[PDB]
């Protein structure tokens, strides 16, 4: 799934420069960029079944907290009940 | 000591190894409770040289992951006037990692400055 | 919503010197200052939909805590339920 | 030892360097269980000088941030009376950031005062 | 070694600079599972000193503040016999913040006592 | 110092107990957000000695176990550009476990590389 | 080095300043799982000096306090076989706190033993 | 330097002063994603000397309690070839405690060995 929402991010959003996995991005990777942050999955009853959490941890330059609010409401907009496709897993 | 006989050592201990380096100054300005920055560049004569025997700190998180040490000085000339502090930074790429100006030591003789020791961080 | 509270803060205010984002002040600033973090936003239901948490960090000069009560009197007062503006956002 | 000894060797190594320093002192007075502070500026003739080679700190949070150094000490001669303590503080605006005056060292010849051998930390 | 040469050495060096000392000793006693203490106050001849480049550590909590130095030694001679313990304490008072005495080091020649070696800890 | 007698020196140096080593290099390069490992490796003539008395720390835990000393040093020639960041290692296969390129120092004269000094970390 | 060489020196060495000590010991024996207690007590002529510039570190807590100091090294003879270990222990009452013999090194010349170098700890 | 020359020097300093000793080698095998034991017992001779003055550790809790020291060196000679890793140990009974062996430094001339020094870890 990390795939799928990456690809999302990247697409849909334009200020973004780049969005990694975890450790990945170096002291020189240009801001703002994002991290992937998968979670636990626990069953959550019989009607949902199992439920992933994931983060999506968003980083900017230190200017302003409204850039990053600005940026933060992009990624609401962009992956919040959006059907997504990931295109590695084709799920 | 005179002014003349410590610009001369500076000027001379530089002159055996310079290197021509690109500093770049990003200063936060505080706008509306916030940092505005504004990002300029000068170029400056220096002589680089090792300090401290300190070992490679790395400081791998979920934010990224980088690697620094502590053990290149450095010293410049007067031609230009550095300052670093929490709002203010200095940089330049050395072809070995990007360096980072930690801190500044102004060689001052009788309340007149005539060169900047300083310290370095090699950021991998 | 970090400006329309400051904005309010520095308005309705005026022993305030003034209102910053967290990591902002330096150690020459002028107390009192006030600082504006933004917490979580949990889903508290439908009637309420999410809930952002927010804080303000009033500080000062260590000279005694009953200005610094005042001055916490003060916050209450214009922050309260007083619909306030965010001219950034114009929301 | 002789008191004009250590006196004339003070001064001696005051002058080669002196700087004008405005130091200002803020002392905290109990009252009803709180501090009234007081504050005071006084002038003394001051050479500063390195003593330790001690690196940068920073201490950012959600308050504010600020880089202090320890490096630089300072000596000063008898002409004024100088106390650091926690209710007690002393600064002054070197223009190479903030100096502060950590701790006091008063040099006593006999039980007589000639001088203060001081520690700084520069806040930047 | 003899314990002529070590007294007339200790003598002459707390001669060189000596400090009348107002020694206030609180000696904790064991009483019904809890402490009596018993003020008693003793005066010596004593020259102090630097010993160890040390920071001044502060300690500020919701008990109070208080910030303690442990650079300044201390030396005595034989005329009285000291002693600290947890249960037994010694301070005096310096005009520069009141001193109290942490380790004592007893100087001792063939198991006979000349002088208290001494260390000091300046509480502001 | 010319540049001749720094090769000069650093080549008999290594001459005088060299040891021929495989270095193996795995860079990282970012694709997509995570990185893509490319191994290279490449041989060098090197000089391995003791630079710092440290003690072999153990990390033990769930995901294995693994003891590294931070002891031997390296000194090496110019007939190879090295390098070591947070995403590029270096490693070797020497006989008492194998070693690992911490932090490289280029020694530099004027301007022009003539040999890294190094260091490593025994990995056992 | 001859072993008389060295027993002399041992000897001489001891015999500048000597004190005699009672040492107890109390070594513990495995018993049911448990420790079942012997103590013993033997006595040896000792010579104590400084090795360590320590600071005397407290303990308190609603056990009880107590404070401890290292600065105090010992020498003694080869009259008596010692041992220190977990299980067992070692202590004599010297009149400025009691002391402790934390950690022994035996003197050995061409695997036969000719007096111990021991530390000690000044319990308060 | 000659191999030759390194390897006199090193034979006459372990025979200044040689102790015999046997090394019990406790090498962890992998197998089923688990260790099993081989045990084998090795004897040289060796020279055991002071390297550290550092302070013995204790450790203990439920598991149980065991006091440690990081004192002792070790240097012995090229008769048998050594290794001590995560999944290898090696120890011996000196008299005073069993030692272990923490760390292994080869001495090597010329890419040929010529003798290990050691250090050691007199676990009580």
């Amino acid at each position: 799934m990390r795939a799928g929402i990456r690809k999302a991010l990247i697409d849909n959003i334009k200020e973004l420069k780049g969005c990694y996995e975890p450790n990945v991005p170096n002291k020189d990777t240009k801001k703002p960029y994002m991290v992937v942050v998968q979670g636990q999955d626990n069953d959550h009853g019989e009607t949902i079944g199992f439920e992933r959490s994931i983060e999506v941890w968003i980083y900017e330059g230190r200017t302003t907290f409204k850039k990053l609010d600005k940026l933060t409401k992009q990624v609401v907009e962009v992956l919040d009940m959006n059907t997504i496709v990931d295109e590695s897993e084709n799920e | 000591i005179n002014i003349d006989r410590r610009r001369k050592d500076i000027i001379r201990t530089i002159n055996i190894n310079p290197t021509n380096i690109t500093i770049t100054s990003i200063k936060k300005t505080e706008i509306d409770g916030a940092f505005e920055e504004t990002e300029t560049e000068i170029k400056c004569v220096v002589r680089i040289f090792n300090e401290k025997t300190a070992e490679k700190q790395i400081s791998s998180e979920k934010q990224g992951t980088f690697s620094s040490i502590r053990t290149y000085g450095m010293l410049v000339s007067n031609d230009v006037i550095l300052e670093v502090n929490s709002r203010d930074s200095l940089e330049f790429e050395c072809i070995y990692g990007r360096m980072k100006i930690v801190n500044i030591y102004p060689q001052i003789v009788k309340g007149e400055l005539c060169g900047y020791q300083c310290s370095l961080e090699r950021i991998d």
